């Protein structure tokens, strides 16, 4: 006895219910080198 | 789906993540996309390591400028494959099998993986047949083996490319088989020069050129030798006719392997080389070989870093060769060309039973005279030549004339001197150097031995300088 | 439910993006679980939640 349902748009709803602009928050800096968190599409 | 996802991009090394159960095998070729409009392309990544937790560390064969984290990575399910057959003769290819002078050519050929095992030990047989080139120093002191492995060891800019073009001209122009040229991490100007030279010499219709140059990322320079070697292995195993395989700077293979080693997370060995230097070199070099009945005359230029023959890369390449012609910058500085160091160059068929006893005796006497001259040179520099014996003064005169007579005007040097080249048969070379070591030319000046062919040109240049012979 | 999940990794990996606010994942999870509730127990829902 198994939920062999596999309603896939159950998954569709979740992921595609997800504009502005990616902005990186400087995490640490020094000596001319900077690490930047965020910006998933650089 | 079952495709991957880019996770890290640190230079030419890219990490990818795959769903559980869909990890690609080692050395697979993965495709990723670069969509930036001016740098749009398709990256080919070769799986290098399995990192764990479904991560996979790969090496890109194209520059990763423009790659984004999280983009889709497609697993092709097989290694990098290159075209093979009688249809690759006469064309220029990438390290990935893309024709360059005719894009789209070879898409329908049989494709072979560029990762193969060396022949088994039972098919190997020593090759002890002399390949006569026409150069005096080569034919005398390092006779080349036909079907064996030959190298030109050299520092930066001594004679390697000029000598390998000379050997393309001598061995390959009137050759009864198929030639393959692998320019591994070399200049693109030289590649275009060789392409045009083979096109005008009508040698191109018998050659398959494979080019991965110095402007390419280290993955291309790691795999271009394997691509050209796979084409040669097809010509040897399936067609079976007398392959020639030239490799310009097989050292770039090792150098590219060392450029990504720490990025792959390996502790460096002695001189900054990858810890797997000797074993990678052996996995590549043991495929460049001739089996029983199937011949591959291999010839490789080997860069010697900073003129140091103790560097681990040439020191490891030394153990893979039947004849090594070692060029020197001390001989280059004297104007002697080809700048072969006669006391370091070697051959395995310089044997009384293979080349005959006269050849061997003359070669040994030349080497002894030159070694004694090298031993005396510092005394001569400080105390002057007049403090030596008469025995030793005689030997020094003979040795200077011998050192000059080993040089020759090569066909591939007409661009640097304007003087056409010459060919000297091996018997004429043996007779000439026998006369030189006996002392028959102690009256002819030091010059007239400089950049000439056989004995008749020696006579001509001696009379041009006022002497007999 | 283990058997239900791991051999369906495409949604299994979905419940893996920690960068997403956490509720988001179980937000989907309940969606599929009481898709029908012959997962006849609620304790299981609380545990895996
Ligand atoms: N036999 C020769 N005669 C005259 N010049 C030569 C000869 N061999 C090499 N040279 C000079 O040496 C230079 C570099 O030689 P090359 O073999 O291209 O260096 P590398 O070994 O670094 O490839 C050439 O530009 C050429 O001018
Ligand atoms: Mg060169």
């Amino acid at each position: 006895t198994i939920p062999a349902d596999d309603i896939q748009s159950a998954i569709e709803e979740y992921v595609s219910s997800f504009s502005r602009e990616e902005v990186g928050t400087v995490v640490d800096a020094g000596d001319g080198i900077a690490h930047v968190e965020g910006l998933p599409s650089v | 789906d079952t495709s991957g996802r880019v996770v890290r991009v640190t230079g030419p090394v890219v990490d990818v993540e795959f769903p559980r159960g869909s990890i690609p095998e080692l050395f697979n070729a993965l495709h990723a996309e670069i969509t930036f409009e001016s740098l749009a392309k398709t990256l080919t990544l070769e799986v290098a390591q399995h990192l764990g937790d479904n991560l996979v560390r790969t090496i890109s064969l194209q520059p990763t400028d423009g790659l984004v984290r999280g983009v889709e990575v497609i697993d092709t399910g097989r290694s990098i494959s290159v075209p093979v057959g009688e249809g690759v003769k006469g064309h220029v290819f990438n390290a990935l099998g893309d024709c360059l002078d005719e894009p789209g050519y070879g898409e329908k050929f049989e494709h072979w993986s560029i990762h193969r095992k060396p022949p088994a030990f039972e098919e190997l047989e020593p090759r002890t047949e002399m390949l006569e080139t026409g150069l005096k120093v080569v034919d005398l002191l390092t006779p080349y083996v036909r079907g064996g492995k030959i190298a030109l060891f050299g520092g930066a800019g001594v004679g390697k490319t000029v000598l390998i073009q000379e050997m393309i001209n001598r061995i390959a122009r009137n050759f009864g088989g198929t030639s393959v040229f692998a320019g591994v991490g070399e200049r693109t100007r030289e590649g275009n020069d060789l392409w045009v030279e083979l096109a005008e010499a009508n040698v191109l219709k018998d050659t398959a050129l494979v080019f991965g140059q110095m402007d390419e990322p280290p993955g291309t320079r790691m795999r271009v030798a394997l691509s050209a070697l796979t084409m040669a292995e097809w010509f040897r195993d399936e067609q079976g006719q007398d392959v020639l395989l030239f490799i310009d700077n097989i050292f770039r293979f090792t150098q590219a392997g060392s450029e990504v080693s720490t990025l792959l997370g390996r502790m460096p060995s002695a001189v900054g080389y990858q810890p797997t230097l000797a074993d990678e070199m052996g996995e590549l070099q043991e495929r460049i070989t001739s089996t029983r009945g199937r011949s591959i005359t291999s010839m490789q230029a080997v860069y010697v870093p900073a003129d140091d023959y103790t560097d681990p890369a040439p020191a490891t390449t030394f153990a893979h060769l039947d004849a090594t012609t070692e060029l020197s910058r001390a001989v280059f500085s004297k104007g002697i060309f080809p700048a072969v160091d006669p006391l370091a160059s070697s051959s395995t068929i310089l044997d009384p039973s293979v080349v005959g006893d006269e050849h061997y005796r003359v070669a040994q006497e030349v080497i002894r005279i030159l070694q004694r001259y090298k031993d005396l040179q510092d005394i001569i520099a400080i105390l002057g030549i007049d403090e030596l014996s008469e025995e030793d003064k005689q030997l020094v005169n003979r040795a200077r004339r011998i050192e000059r007579f080993l040089s020759q005007n090569m066909m591939a040097a007409e661009q640097f001197t304007g003087q056409p080249g010459s060919t000297v048969p091996v018997k004429e070379t043996i007779e000439a150097f026998d006369r030189l070591c006996k002392g028959d030319f102690d009256h002819v000046p030091e010059q007239a031995f400089f950049l000439i062919g056989g004995l008749d040109d020696l006579a001509k240049k001696a009379e041009s300088l006022g002497a007999k012979l | 439910f283990s058997r239900i999940l791991d051999v369906q990794p495409r949604l299994a990996i979905l419940l893996g993006d920690c960068a997403v606010p956490a509720e988001g994942r179980v937000r989907l999870l309940r969606k599929v679980l009481e898709r029908a509730d012959s997962t006849v127990n609620p304790v299981v829902v609380a545990l895996l939640s």
